[PDB]
């Protein structure tokens, strides 16, 4: 054994499979099903939890025996960090509240954190570091985490320079903090946004085509030093979603314009970085998934609900 | 159109093993009735195939979990009659003791368990107080609690420590009194008998149909007993008497189950007077094996050790149906044995698995409050019921 | 052989060949081979038909009664060109006596509705049917029986391994309990337990 | 007091000790890594050597009905010291 | 060769009743997916139903197409009804199984020999 | 009982998964563990399959 | 013998069907023998207070898995795979490779406490009686992990109580 | 049991006479433990001179 | 200084929810009837607080007793499915805590973690009442140190 | 006049066992609060205590005080906290305490038994024994 160096049998379920990792965060969503994944295909995983012992169960059926092993930590000091990497295959970054929390601010979050576990991890001598970020994180203001986090893929891109660093867009899936927030935003009032009209192109991905990319990114050569994006492969949609997804499934501490700016945020940036084929994976178009996610209603009949179709200008 | 599909219910407090069922019914009445078993099934038959005589005992014992001892003497039997052994007279005792001690226990359950699931939460209480009385004595005896075997073929082994006998004794002593105290508890109390009266009978000639044995046959005419007809241990030679009852009514069979209680302490008492010194295991070396102190300083006794637990005495081949009555009725195993260490095909029968198929007829004619009180009335596990 | 050994009785050995003998005379159509376990067990073996008309005969007859069923079942057994022996077990309420009935079959031929005399036959047969697949022509249902509903193969024969070909889990993606092909964590170790040498004299066979 | 890794593991009576490679290391990383701290080999050579003015000689290993099964042990040859199978325990004929 | 053939006596009556289970299946699948909430459209259903089908369709012997009708007939007459949960419907269908490489240097490049 | 009369081979396809393709099966007589001598293990065809990979866990 | 119940001539009779309509009418059975038989509550109940009283038991009982040494510890195990052999659960491994001194002890000799039924047989085959059934029962492990068994723990075991299982060994050993 | 006045009055009206082993089995009879440690008979065979194991 | 306020708090909620936890039993074989026994009156459960009631809405936490088939499974994870969201699985018994004495042939499914998170395996078959009793305790011993509201505070 | 004896029952152990602020103690520690029954044979901090014989069933019963292992504290009570002779004679194993019939006192026993290590730093981890397997092959250092 060189690097968990020989896979056996078929995967998953004692299956050796290739890699150890570790996953930051994985305390909610994106981990979850991420480490699902890995385990999923057998492969050892270490996920570092917040103080919080109890809520961590829900990710203990995925991991077998002798995988998925817990240990404390806090981004704050080094020797954590240091002590969970120490033997791994790799390890990936999960990380950051999408509101700002009394210690922590919208800076340090996706700024130190990253600095410290990338730093720690070129010197702990472990490759294909994958670290994400949202989509078009720019520079240019109007949303501060993403300057904010734009300056942390800076960073996280001049220390340890092999790395994948992906851009996911809008992640679209069942406990999701995006589509579930619109569904949500209609109580009373009636004014999430929509405010100008328009001006308002995206394109959410759900999440199983992300977790797949990521899990192909990380057993896969030639996935490292190379930043990419992910894409909706086909819906595209305008503010028409709102309507939509508030159409279907029908009718029954969050933040101000760092939220609703935040949701407000427009653009599919830039069409050349490998999109999706790129790293060999199928994508999911809105509706079925939708359905299952938004559940709700009478559930009583099927009937059509008339698909959305932007496709604006595509 | 009318009718309905209703569901079963996961537990009631006591709950020992889950069924679902379906019930197509009228209102508050219950046309059909379609049980399904095979809930809970661990495939044990198919495990024996794999494992020698020695090994496979253990499911002999857990099959039917609640009374025990007696399905311990059913396999046992099973191997000795097919195995041309016999026990020596002292095992046989102990066998018979533990036997009806076992069927007090599966009896005291059966009927507490079900006064708690039709109400009257406390005689679950006054005599599962006594029951661990009984798991008291297990201990002693087998060194665990319940699943211990504590039985082998070619005989019982590690006999009772000693000054067991005089605890066996004193519980014996007042159960009656206890037992009495229960029966006063009901037993023309308005509530219990009003509501378990005519419900669910059987004709006798249907049960036989259906195959029911047990205080199934007891309680409803047809008088007949396997400890009677064919005795298959010195069982035989101790006194005492069977209940009956001409309403076939499921109170009959009640009072039956409590009055094999009150045989149950006859034979007890006879038992611990006529015990003989006799030995434990049978002597033969091959069968089953030798103490320590032969073990050690003796070669043969040694090999014998060694091979009888790597290998296990081989059983010549044939085909036996052995039973026994066990506190759920008649029980028995089908031994098929080719010429080797391990048995072949070996399916127990579980009464539970007959009179289980019974409530199609029993509960057509009464609501399905009462059709709580049809299935527990004849004693059931779900985990017998299943294999 | 006094001590240490079962006592074995002549008496019910002679009694139950006699009536075995009755059984082969009364009814030449359907009986093959009528033996004694010498322990004294009677056991009739039955072509694969006249399980009615034996059965409709061992209710009756009044010199023989049988009315309670003990238990059906079946034996796995290869190397025959029929798999599957179909064993009647019966016990007679009035003279203290049980005999067996022994029959055959393959898999495609089926067995015929023993329903129609023991109403205990009824479920016996489905269990067979699930945990064999033994076909049984015109049962008045057919379901399953101690194995799980969207379940196959049938598994109590010997080309079934002692492991499935599926387990269950449960994953945060489907949220739903789901299968794959079984994985073991520890291999089953197999034991080999089988000595040579012929322990029983007796029931050796011919050498060719 | 056990010979210890350069890692700071404490190798076994069977050498176990993981490579600093290995991955599974991890697996003790905030708990313990337990060994019986008292080895066995290290017990036998603290036995004294037992001595019998007889030939042949016998070992219950300590006492009848507990113990190993009896086996009778030939001290002929001097050159070496006869051990027990079971036991370990030395003995010789004296001179 | 002699036999005990069970509800036909050639292949004729056979297909004539496959031909009715798949009837009978082509009727009961959108009650089925609305019934259980599953996520899948009727059409895709329907389509691994007739794969389903074309599994065995290389059958020759009456009898074991008899008998394979027995089991659609059988397990249609637990979906018909609500006797098996969403679980097992859905288990027909595999999202959890990891895609198998059915190529030789994929197959060769991890299975060793599989 | 017309008993119709067929004649072709006779397959299985009301048993397990993909295994039957890939998997060659073996017949022999075990041949006597030469560390004893006696011939009660042989006598008795046997069928056992092409083994396959085993890891440590 | 049948000596059968609920046969029986209920008296239409008077003086008995007084005592019917008083019966059925007053309630006097259900009150007076119910009410009172439970009124019998003075009685002290039976309970033990777990963490400051236990329960009786026997010196046959089966607790976990401690391996035993010899006086001068050896290891009392010689390997010899009957525990293994006979473990209806098949929960047991044994590899065993020749030591230092030549004698033979085990490497790897591993339970799985989930597996195991806790039979007894292990205690019964080892001719030595290495591994005995302990009598103390200490549990509740919070990981599916823990319930595994080392070679290792299971010394440490042996080593945290024996004159325990002295005690009960030298107690029963004249039964076996 | 332990000292009652008027309450064992009361058991003794209702449910009849008692107090012969209360419910709670708690008063001696205990037995000691193995007063005698134990020796066991051993029975037929286990003799010399009477028996080749072919008869038995 | 208001943390004080917090641990105080959390061994309030803590302590009662702790001091009560009255689960549902499952019971579904063998263990059960010992289970049964940790409710009678020798071994009584009552002492400790705990109470015996059966529904999973009501449910405080769940002891999973008896061998879980693989027919049974799925119902069982919704009985876990349906349940207040502060909630804790003991598992009872050999069979249930990693497959027992079947742990092979089909049918039994291994282990209940395969099915839902597990906290307190307490071994035995059946695990004695007392056992199964020094089980439930030491979870209480885990809710002891939840210490679940302070990280909500975040410090 | 009977009950002038009981309320001595229990104002004699209330007065005699602990003192004033003794019931109070022993009352919150274990909610058992028995007539203190004679000694017990102290060894550690945990003290025992076992009855006249007055009854079956709570025969003897114990508190495990504080500051075993030097960890943890009281209100930790639970089992294990008894050392291997008190499990045995507290349990009804053997009539005889371990004071009046003494362990046989090896060598290579704990003299601790500590506590139960289920959470903790301190917790057991099951892992592999023996030793690899192949012992996989190396090229040479040196070039050609
Ligand atoms: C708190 C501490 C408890 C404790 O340790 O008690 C043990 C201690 C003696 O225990 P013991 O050594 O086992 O002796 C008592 C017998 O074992 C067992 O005692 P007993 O049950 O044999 O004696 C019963 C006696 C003792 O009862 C009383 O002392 C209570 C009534 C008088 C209160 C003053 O009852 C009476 O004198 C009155 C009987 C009334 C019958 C009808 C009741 C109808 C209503 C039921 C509700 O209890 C007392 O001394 C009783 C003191 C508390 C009485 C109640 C005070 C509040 C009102
Ligand atoms: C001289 C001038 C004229 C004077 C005239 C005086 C005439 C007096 C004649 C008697 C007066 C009435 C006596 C009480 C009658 C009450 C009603 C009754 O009789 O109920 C009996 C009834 C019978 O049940 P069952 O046999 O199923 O029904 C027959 C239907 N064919 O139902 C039952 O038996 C079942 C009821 C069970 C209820 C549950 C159990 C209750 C237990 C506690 C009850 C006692 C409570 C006492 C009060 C507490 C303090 C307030
Ligand atoms: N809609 C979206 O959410 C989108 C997200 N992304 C990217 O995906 C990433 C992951 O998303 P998601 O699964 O929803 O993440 P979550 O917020 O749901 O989960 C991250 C976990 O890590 C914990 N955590 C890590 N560091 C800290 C810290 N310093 N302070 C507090 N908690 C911390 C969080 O809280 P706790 O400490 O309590 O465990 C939480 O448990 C995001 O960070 C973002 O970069 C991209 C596009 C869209
Ligand atoms: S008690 Fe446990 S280790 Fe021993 S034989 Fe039984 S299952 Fe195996
Ligand atoms: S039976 Fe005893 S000596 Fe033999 S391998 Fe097992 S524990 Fe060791
Ligand atoms: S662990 Fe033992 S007692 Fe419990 S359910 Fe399984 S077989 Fe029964
Ligand atoms: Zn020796």
């Amino acid at each position: 054994l060189h690097h968990a160096v020989i896979p056996h049998g078929k995967g998953g379920r004692s299956s050796v499979s290739g890699i150890v990792a570790t996953v930051f965060g994985a305390t909610g969503f994106l981990g979850r099903y991420l480490v699902n994944h890995l385990g999923r295909m057998g492969s050892q995983v270490i996920v570092p939890y917040r103080c919080e012992p109890y809520d961590t169960m829900h990710l203990r059926p995925m991991g077998d025996l002798g995988q998925i092993i817990f240990m404390d930590w806090n981004g704050r000091d080094k020797d954590s960090i240091r002590r969970a990497v120490e033997h791994s295959n790799v390890v990936i970054n999960l990380v950051g509240r999408e509101w700002e929390t009394k210690n922590f601010d919208f800076e340090d979050v996706f700024v130190k954190i990253p600095q410290a576990i990338a730093q720690v991890s070129k010197e702990a001598g472990v490759e294909k570091f994958i670290h994400i970020s949202h989509l078009n994180a720019d520079i240019k203001s109007s949303s501060k985490y993403l300057r904010n986090k734009a300056v942390g893929e800076k960073e996280v891109r001049e220390t340890f320079p092999e790395a994948t660093i992906i851009k996911p867009a809008d992640i679209f899936g069942r406990e999701d903090r995006f589509l579930n927030y619109f569904a949500n935003i209609r109580w009373f009032g009636g004014v999430p946004l929509i405010s100008l009209g328009k001006k308002t192109v995206k394109q959410p991905v759900y999440i199983v085509d992300v977790t797949k990319g990521i899990i192909n990114a990380i057993k896969d050569p030639d996935a490292r030093g190379k930043t990419f994006a992910f894409v909706g492969p086909n819906r595209y949609l305008l503010f028409d979603l709102v309507q939509y997804v508030f159409a279907v499934a029908h009718r029954p501490p969050w933040t101000t314009r760092d939220k609703v700016e935040r949701i407000h945020t427009t653009d599919r940036t830039l069409p050349h970085l490998p999109g999706l084929e790129d790293l060999g994976v199928q994508a999911t178009p809105l509706e079925l998934k939708a359905i299952e996610v938004l559940r709700r209603h009478r559930t009583y009949r099927w009937l059509s609900s008339e698909i959305e179709d932007v496709q604006p200008a595509k | 159109v009318s009718n309905l599909t209703l569901n079963f219910g996961p537990q009631h407090p006591a709950a020992h093993g889950v069924l679902r069922l379906v019930m197509e019914l009228s209102g508050e009445m219950v046309r059909k009735c379609d049980p399904h078993i095979g809930l809970l099934h661990r495939g044990t038959e198919k495990l024996i195939e794999y494992k020698t005589y020695l090994q496979a005992l253990p499911y002999f014992d857990r099959l039917d979990y609640v009374s025990m001892m007696c399905n311990e003497q059913a396999y046992s039997l099973a191997v000795e009659k097919l195995l041309n052994i016999q026990p020596p007279p002292r095992a046989q005792w102990i066998r018979v003791l533990f036997g009806e001690i076992t069927r007090l226990l599966n009896h005291i359950m059966a009927v507490t368990t079900h006064a708690l699931d039709i109400g009257a939460m406390t005689p679950f209480f006054w005599m599962f107080e006594e029951r661990e009385k009984m798991f008291e004595f297990y201990e002693r005896v087998s060194g665990a609690r319940m699943h211990a075997a504590y039985v082998r073929p070619g005989g019982v082994h590690q006999d009772l420590p000693l000054g067991l006998m005089d605890d066996i004794y004193e519980f014996s002593k007042n159960f009656s009194l206890r037992i009495d105290e229960l029966e006063e508890m009901l037993t023309n109390n308005r509530i219990w008998r009003n509501r378990t009266v005519d419900i669910g009978v059987v004709t006798a000639e249907d049960a036989l149909n259906y195959g029911f044995s047990g205080v199934m046959l007891r309680g409803s005419g047809i008088q007949w007993d396997l400890r009677k007809t064919q005795p298959y241990d010195v069982y035989d030679q101790v006194e005492f008497d069977v209940p009956i009852g001409s309403r076939g009514d499921c109170y009959d069979r009640y009072l039956c189950r409590v009055e094999e209680m009150r045989q149950s302490i006859r034979i007890i008492s006879q038992c611990l007077n006529k015990m003989p010194p006799g030995e434990i295991k049978v002597d033969d070396a091959k069968v089953s094996p030798p103490k320590r102190a032969e073990m050690k300083t003796s070669m043969e006794s040694l090999i014998h050790h060694f091979k009888l637990y790597t290998e296990g005495y081989q059983v010549p081949p044939g085909a036996t149906y052995t039973a026994i009555e066990a506190p759920k009725g008649e029980f028995g195993v089908y031994l098929v044995s080719d010429g080797s260490s391990r048995p072949y095909r070996c399916k127990i029968k579980a009464p539970g698995f007959a009179h289980l198929a019974g409530l199609d007829k029993m509960s057509k004619g009464h609501m399905l409050a009462d059709v709580v009180a049809i299935i527990g009335t004849q004693d059931i596990v779900f985990g017998e019921v299943d294999r | 052989t006094r001590p240490t050994v079962r006592p074995r009785n002549d008496v019910a050995h002679k009694q139950l060949s006699a009536f075995g003998e009755y059984v082969a005379e009364i009814l030449p159509k359907y009986v093959q081979q009528v033996q004694v376990s010498c322990f004294s067990e009677l056991e009739i073996c039955i072509h694969p038909d006249g399980v009615i008309p034996v059965l409709t005969f061992l209710r009756d007859h009044s010199n023989a009664q049988f009315k309670s069923l003990a238990d059906l079942t079946a034996v796995d057994i290869p190397t025959r060109q029929n798999r599957f022996e179909i064993v009647y077990n019966l016990l007679s309420l009035r003279f203290n006596s049980r005999i067996r009935v022994k029959t055959y079959t393959d898999e495609l031929t089926p067995v015929e509705s023993s329903v129609s005399v023991y109403k205990a036959a009824n479920w016996y047969e489905r269990e067979i049917w699930d945990m064999f697949g033994v076909f049984f022509a015109n049962h008045p249902d057919l379901r399953r029986i101690l194995t799980d509903y969207g379940f196959e193969g049938h598994p109590f024969r010997k080309d079934f391994p002692l492991s499935g070909y599926v387990e269950l889990r449960y994953d945060d993606e489907v949220k739903r309990v789901v299968a794959e092909p079984v994985e073991l964590a520890q291999e089953f170790r197999k034991f080999d337990l089988n000595s040579p040498w012929e322990a029983f004299p007796a029931y050796r066979q011919p050498p060719e | 007091g056990v010979r210890t890794s350069p890692t700071g593991e404490k190798v076994t009576h069977t050498g176990q000790v993981y490579d600093d490679e290995d991955y599974r290391r991890v697996r003790f990383v905030g708990r313990q890594k337990e060994v019986n701290e008292n080895f066995a080999i290290d017990l036998i050579a603290e036995q004294p050597v037992s001595q019998v003015g007889s030939r042949v000689i016998s070992c219950d290993g300590g006492g009848g009905a507990l113990g190993h099964p009896r086996v009778y042990i030939n001290l002929d040859k001097e050159t070496k010291t006869g051990t027990c199978g079971y036991c370990g325990l030395q003995f010789r004929q004296q001179h | 060769t002699s036999v005990k053939p069970i509800f036909s006596r050639d292949m004729n009556e056979a297909k004539r009743r496959v031909r009715e289970l798949y009837r009978a299946w082509y009727r009961e699948v959108p009650n089925t997916v609305h019934l259980f909430q599953l996520d899948i459209s009727v059409k895709q259903g329907r389509d691994k139903v007739r794969e389903m089908f074309k599994k065995n369709a290389h059958v020759t012997d009456p009898r074991v197409v008899d008998l394979l009708v027995i089991k659609g007939k059988m397990e249609l007459e637990e979906t018909i009804n609500v006797w098996k949960q969403r679980t097992h419907v859905m288990r027909f269908f595999h999202e959890t199984e990891a895609p198998r490489p059915k190529d030789f240097l994929s197959k060769f490049y991890v299975g060793h020999d599989p | 009982i017309t008993v119709d009369e067929k004649l072709d081979i006779t397959t299985l396809t009301g048993v397990p998964e993909e295994h039957i393709k890939t998997r060659k099966a073996r017949i022999f007589v075990p041949a006597r563990n030469n560390m004893q001598s006696g011939v009660n293990n042989t006598k008795k065809w046997k069928m056992e399959f092409d083994t396959r990979e085993r890891w440590e866990n | 013998t049948y000596k059968y119940v609920n046969l029986r001539e209920p008296s239409m009779d008077m003086k008995s069907v007084t005592d019917r309509a008083a019966q059925t009418l007053l309630w006097t059975e259900l009150i007076r023998g119910l009410g009172m038989t439970l009124s019998y509550l003075f009685r002290e109940p039976a309970t033990i207070n777990y963490p400051f009283e236990k329960g009786p038991l026997s010196p046959r009982f089966r607790g976990e898995h401690a391996l035993r040494r010899y006086p001068s510890g050896e290891e009392r195990c010689i390997a010899c795979k009957l525990c293994e052999a006979v473990c209806p659960a098949q929960a047991i491994t044994i590899e065993a490779e020749p030591r230092a001194d030549g004698s033979r002890r085990t490497t790897r000799y591993d339970i799985d406490m989930t597996k195991c039924i806790y039979c007894g047989f292990c205690q019964e085959a080892c001719p030595v009686d290495a591994i005995v059934e302990g009598p103390n029962f200490e549990f509740s492990t919070e990981t599916h992990e823990e319930l595994l068994y080392n070679k290792e723990k299971l010394l440490n075991n042996g080593d945290k109580w024996e004159a325990e299982i002295a005690a009960n060994i030298q107690a029963d050993y004249l039964y076996r | 049991a332990s000292a009652t006045r008027l309450i064992q009055g009361l058991r003794n009206w209702a449910s009849g006479r008692d107090l012969q082993a209360k419910l709670q089995l708690r008063y001696q009879e205990i037995s000691k433990r193995t007063q005698p440690p134990p020796k066991l008979p051993v029975g037929p065979s286990h003799r010399l001179s009477n028996n080749y194991y072919c008869a038995r | 200084r208001g943390e004080y306020v917090v641990a105080k708090l959390d061994d309030l909620i803590n302590w009662a929810r702790r001091s009560s936890l009255w689960p549902m039993t499952f019971g579904l074989a063998c263990c059960a009837v010992e289970m049964m026994h940790m409710a009678a009156p020798r071994y009584d459960m009552d002492r400790f607080g705990v109470v015996f009631r059966a529904s999973p809405r009501q449910s405080d936490v769940m002891i999973v007793a008896g061998t879980l088939t693989n027919k049974m499974a799925p119902a069982l994870r919704k009985v876990y499915d349906q349940m207040p969201e502060p909630r804790y699985v003991v598992s009872m018994g050999s069979c249930a805590n990693g497959g027992g004495y079947y742990h092979y042939s089909y049918s039994v499914v291994r282990g209940c973690d395969r099915i839902v998170p597990v906290d307190i395996y307490v071994p035995g078959c059946p695990p004695t009442a007392e056992a199964l009793l020094y089980g439930i305790l030491q979870l209480q011993k885990k809710i002891k140190r939840e210490k679940r509201l302070r990280i909500w505070y975040r410090r | 006049m009977e009950l002038l004896q009981v309320l001595k029952r229990g104002l004699q152990q209330v007065s005699g066992h602990g003192g004033l602020r003794g019931y109070l103690r022993v009352l919150f520690r274990a909610n058992d609060v028995r007539v203190g029954t004679l000694v017990g044979e102290d060894k550690y901090g945990n003290k025992y205590y076992e009855d006249n014989k007055q009854f079956f069933g709570r025969h003897r019963w114990v508190i495990y005080t504080t500051e075993m292992n030097g960890k943890n504290t009281f209100w930790d009570v639970d089992g294990s906290m008894v050392p291997p002779e008190w499990h045995r004679w507290l349990h009804c194993m053997t009539d005889d305490p371990p004071t009046v019939k003494p362990p046989t006192a090896r060598k290579f026993i704990w003299t601790n038994h500590k506590f139960n290590l289920s959470g903790t730093p301190q917790q057991y981890v099951p892992y592999s024994t023996t030793r690899k397997k192949i012992q996989e092959w190396v090229p040479p250092s040196t070039p050609y």
